[PDB]
């Protein structure tokens, strides 16, 4: 049963990352994992409002940029728009009910809130560079490239929604309704999490970071400034996100917190590896959709693809998964600019002695 | 549409791809060399009727500017981009003409001394053509290359 | 079924406040109810970090303030601590799954986030004025006055959690598990909301605003400055909250959005009225717990009680409910300071004519 306040006085210090008596009180006097606490502070200090950076000069830019290019930028923006639109709610219904410790809780709501800003920003951009917002929005919902990954990751959430729901609404083993038997197994839920979160490490680590090299591409071309300025901040606030997605994964796999999960990490090792490597491919294709009409003075299908390998190759070396994509040197180094801390004695004495 | 002026003289539409492939030919067998890097480095400014030669020229200097200690290969990268331009700017085509044929052509142009056409018969020339390894041009480090161009 | 992204292209413009296809995309190009959008902006601009205002001078204050007074302040702070601690998560699991329009959605997450700050602040205060945080925290969870209302309102949330859950996990009419038949009725859920939210209008309108006159009481005494400074900001960000709780109630009762609810408003008119008037009393008692040992140079049980009547009397005149508490003039006007915009010709000509 889920309680917005748990009655019991339970020492948070020991409550596992997830699956623990729902946090009774919002305190901050201490933590079990200092990480989360810090992620909140650094994020809070990173606060910013999309309306701050000016978008005027950007308007004329889109009007000028070639067709094969105009497509590249309006298309990749639609992709980002969706990612956070969902991510915004997602962390809040999917994880909250499972949150068991205070530090982690506050972070979640903050993590989610941070996304709402990115969502608002993308909107502030469209109105400036396009004539009609709707036409661009109604497409982000009904489009052939868009929907294809859209349902992919978004599924893991809807799953942990029903799964975790029956764990409270109902007990364990078998309950039958209308001739249908649905099993709730504690362990059957601890996996519906470890897998659903490894889907975020990727959407907030590789899926998004890849969608940035595209926006920052126009930046090195002196085009669509406003977007680059805003996008930069996005990546920064994002850094904190994937950073936590790992600390949440690593500690859940170590067992130092959740003993049971320690095993689930092995019987899912191959499972997670699949999603990572597999999902990564989805991106490589997206490039074709942009470089279909034509290449860009900054990069084309060829280049952008190499990136996914370079990033995913390391991105996974952190979580602990196996490395599949070939090793490489960042094809683009110019991108780093945007993820760094975004705004005469003479004597006969000594001579007399030498013997030439 | 977009235009371009091939060194040949004729016109063409811009082919963003054709550039990339060129850089590739260079990045071939190299590391720490970003094909995308050189492009953005060069701030190549496009404008109608731009000569293809000039376009190619831009990347050469750009690649040469990315020759840092951390990027030792870039020295060779740009070198390959350079050797290309030269050979084509003197032969019309990427592959130089036979030892004999060339020696003679340049003779009547006042550039090579006929002194050779007399001390060596066609046979001996076409024979020496064997020793010639044009491919050795791809063993130059741009430092040396630039000097050769003068 | 709950979907973190709905597949369908559905014109938000028409989606009801709640019970509507889950918001597909986070857009802001338009809204059905401009109110929500504004509440977000004004809130975003109200952003602030509790660490900003200094708490040094406050430390010595608590050490000095008499015992009958020390109790008053540490006790009323525990009450606030809990209210937001829960409110923080509450809006996010209880309402989100029901959110049907974009503007409202973004507001919810923001509304919730805003509370997290208040939670963090209360912590920043305790460490300053007390020697040990835990001792004060572990009490906010296990205490006789605290728990008594704690479970009261916190219940409405836990209810809309299970209720709304079966509406997705399961259909309607009767489903029987383990010899138990549980009914899910659409209308049976539209009430579990209208009543659960009228519980917030009160916790964020009368329950909290009453807990402020206590903190601002020491302010007019030149005591516990830091707290007053922080508390002020709290009330401001709060103003936006109850403001929305009404717009959400009024439009849900009008039927201009949800036709069905229009009826539910009448068959719950008396129902809601009960909770309002009833809950209000809970506060009057709380005073005794503070003024038990002794009164305060600023106010005592007598005064503080009068307030609840003056505030609740009007607070309800807005939502549309009937007025039960007797009419009155604010007993305390000094409180307003903290809710306002917180940081010679002479002639014989004219004479000749007079006829004395
Ligand atoms: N249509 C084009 N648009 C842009 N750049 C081009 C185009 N064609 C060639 N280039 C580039 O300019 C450079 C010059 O190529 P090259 O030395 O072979 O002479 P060319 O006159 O361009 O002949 P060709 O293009 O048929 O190979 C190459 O680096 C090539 O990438």
């Amino acid at each position: 049963a889920y309680t917005t306040f748990s009655q019991t006085k339970n020492d948070q210090l020991k409550e596992p990352m997830f699956f623990g008596q729902p946090v009774n009180v919002a305190r901050y006097d201490q933590q079990k994992y200092d990480i989360f606490e810090k992620l909140i502070e650094k994020q809070l200090s990173f606060f910013w409002r999309p309306e701050e950076v000016d978008v005027s000069r950007d308007r004329i830019d889109y009007q000028a940029l070639p067709e094969h290019e105009k497509h590249i930028f309006i298309s990749n923006l639609k992709y980002q728009t969706l990612l956070d639109s969902i991510q915004g709610r997602s962390p809040n219904v999917a994880l909250l009910p499972l949150i068991s410790i205070p530090e982690l809780e506050t972070w979640v709501e903050t993590w989610a809130f941070s996304e709402t800003i990115h969502s608002r920003s993308y909107t502030h951009i469209i109105r400036n560079i396009v004539n009609d917002p709707s036409v661009v929005f109604d497409d982000i919902v009904t489009n052939e490239q868009i929907q294809k990954r859209a349902e992919g990751i978004s599924s893991y959430y809807d799953e942990l929604i029903e799964m975790t729901s029956y764990w409270h609404l109902l007990g364990e083993g078998t309950h039958t309704v209308n001739g249908k038997t649905v099993t709730v197994s504690l362990r059957e839920l601890k996996k519906k999490l470890y897998l659903c979160l490894m889907s975020v490490n990727a959407l907030e680590a590789i899926r998004f970071y890849v969608s940035f090299a595209c926006s920052f591409a126009f930046a090195e071309r002196e085009l669509m400034e406003g977007n680059a300025k805003i996008i930069r901040l996005i990546a920064r606030d994002e850094a904190l996100h994937l950073t936590g997605t790992q600390h949440m994964l690593n500690l859940l796999r170590s067992g130092a917190d959740d003993p049971e999960m320690a095993e689930i990490a092995e019987e899912c090792k191959q499972e997670c590896y699949d999603l990572f490597v597999q999902a990564a491919q989805q991106e490589k294709d997206w490039a074709d959709y942009l470089f279909r009409d034509g290449s860009m003075i900054g990069l084309n299908k060829d280049i952008l693809c190499q990136y996914v390998e370079y990033i995913t190759n390391i991105r996974m070396q952190a979580v602990g998964l196996d490395l599949p994509f070939q090793t490489r040197s960042n094809p683009i180094p110019w991108i780093n600019t945007w993820l760094v801390s975004d705004n005469s004695e003479v004597d006969t004495d000594d001579l007399s002695n030498f013997q030439l | 549409n977009l235009l371009v002026t091939k060194r040949d003289g004729s016109t063409e539409r811009i082919n963003l791809d054709k550039i990339h492939r060129v850089l590739d030919w260079a990045a071939e067998g190299l590391h720490n060399v970003s094909i995308s890097q050189v492009e953005l480095r060069s701030h190549i400014q496009f404008y109608d009727g731009i000569k293809t030669s000039d376009i190619h020229e831009t990347i050469i200097k750009a690649a040469a500017d990315l020759i840092s200690r951390d990027a030792p290969d870039y020295q060779y990268l740009a070198a390959r981009l350079a050797i290309f331009h030269l050979r084509k700017k003197a032969y019309g085509q990427f592959e130089p003409p036979a030892l004999y044929d060339h020696v003679v052509k340049m003779v009547e142009m006042g550039k090579y001394d006929n002194h050779l056409l007399e001390d060596y018969t066609e046979e001996e020339f076409k024979q020496m053509d064997t020793f010639i390894d044009h491919d050795r041009d791809m063993t130059f480090s741009y430092a040396a290359v630039k000097q050769l161009e003068g």
